[PDB]
């Protein structure tokens, strides 16, 4: 499944 | 439909936003593990969808190790298409009706004591899917009679009845997602309305239940609205509050407007408490079914009563 991004 | 495209004009220009940074204090929690990978096998085993996955939160990681996860009921396509939602848009599938009861067997083998449960739209039912909620709630509380249910409904376009036969099925917490405000309603959830969705809240609280709702910021809201709403919900009955973040699934979704700061959140649990609500819980990656059981203690024994 597809995760929301968080910072890099 | 027409609706669709209007829907694909207003993405294509939420595209011409780029992808926004996100601030540091947005970061993941954990990494795969042997819970998540055992509880992945069990929702595909038992043909399930989670929302953790369809909705692609960041906390999955975080959740699942604690064995914490919340089901999607009615499929992974949903009828409506919401600017914040990731969640697949289609035509579903015939109804499952043999859903209920494999739900309610993994939360036996899980073995959790408070189960928190939501779904798509189905307006392709002609109920609206109103018997698929409710009986999903009956079928897991027959099976873990001890098990506490947390059911978060779309509003069946506020229909009585339907929302009656979800009411009797008689969850623990009754939840239903305002999430922004008046301002900027249409254009993040159009096949809602706020009043609507504030009835639908009064309908459970009438009902004997106890409520739950929530906000998504950084979507074009001022926190004097996010107040207002916080007051609207209250005002309407609603018991349990989670004041969140809004991360962006795609350039086709809407632009992030504000990154709330992690001390303005705390503000905001301040001033929620301050208006009565028995729970409260904030914060950039909070969401809906958090801690949910925790949150759930926590309201269960507030002055403030629920
Ligand atoms: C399943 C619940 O997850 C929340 N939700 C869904 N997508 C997002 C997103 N991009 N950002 C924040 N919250 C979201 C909504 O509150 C919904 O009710
Ligand atoms: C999976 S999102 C939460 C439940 C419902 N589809 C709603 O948006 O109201
Ligand atoms: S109704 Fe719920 S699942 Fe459907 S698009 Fe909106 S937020 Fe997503
Ligand atoms: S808040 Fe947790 S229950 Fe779904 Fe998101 S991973
Ligand atoms: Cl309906």
């Amino acid at each position: 499944e597809s995760t929301x991004s968080v910072s890099d | 439909a027409a609706e669709g495209r209007r829907l694909l004009r207003l993405e294509v220009r939420n595209a011409q936003t780029p992808i926004e940074r996100k601030p540091p204090w947005i970061k993941t929690r954990a990494r795969i593990g042997p819970e998540y990978t055992e509880l992945k096998n069990l929702v595909r085993r038992e043909g399930l969808h989670t929302v953790c996955e369809e909705a692609g939160c960041p906390n999955i990681f975080e959740c699942w190790e604690d064995r914490e996860a919340t089901f999607l009921i009615g499929g992974d396509q949903c009828t409506r298409r919401c600017d914040f939602c990731q969640i697949d848009t289609g035509k579903p599938a015939e109804l499952d009706r043999d859903e209920p009861r494999r739900v309610a067997d993994s939360v036996r083998t899980m073995g959790l004591r408070y189960a928190t449960v939501t779904g798509v739209a189905r307006d392709d039912l002609p109920d609206g899917g109103a018997w698929l909620y409710a009986a999903t709630v009956r079928a897991i509380k027959e099976l873990n009679p001890s098990t506490g249910v947390e059911l978060l409904i779309p509003d069946f376009n506020g229909e009585p009845t339907r929302l009656a036969e979800v009411f009797e099925s008689g969850p623990e917490v009754l939840a239903h997602n305002v999430e922004t405000v008046p301002r900027i309603f249409k254009r993040i959830r159009p096949a809602f309305t706020y009043r609507r969705s504030l009835g639908v809240l009064t309908a459970a609280r009438d009902a004997g239940l106890v409520t739950k709702s929530n906000l998504i910021l950084g979507l074009g809201e001022t926190s004097d609205e996010v107040r207002t709403a916080l007051g609207d919900l209250r005002d309407a009955g609603c018991d349990i509050v989670t004041i969140t973040q809004y991360l962006r699934p795609s350039a086709r979704h809407h632009p992030v407007e504000r990154w709330v700061k992690p001390e303005e959140f705390v503000q905001f649990a301040r001033f929620a408490e301050g208006l009565g609500f028995a729970g409260v819980l904030a914060g950039p990656l909070v969401r809906s079914s958090y801690r949910a059981g925790r949150l759930y203690e926590q309201a269960r024994n507030s002055r403030a009563l629920a």
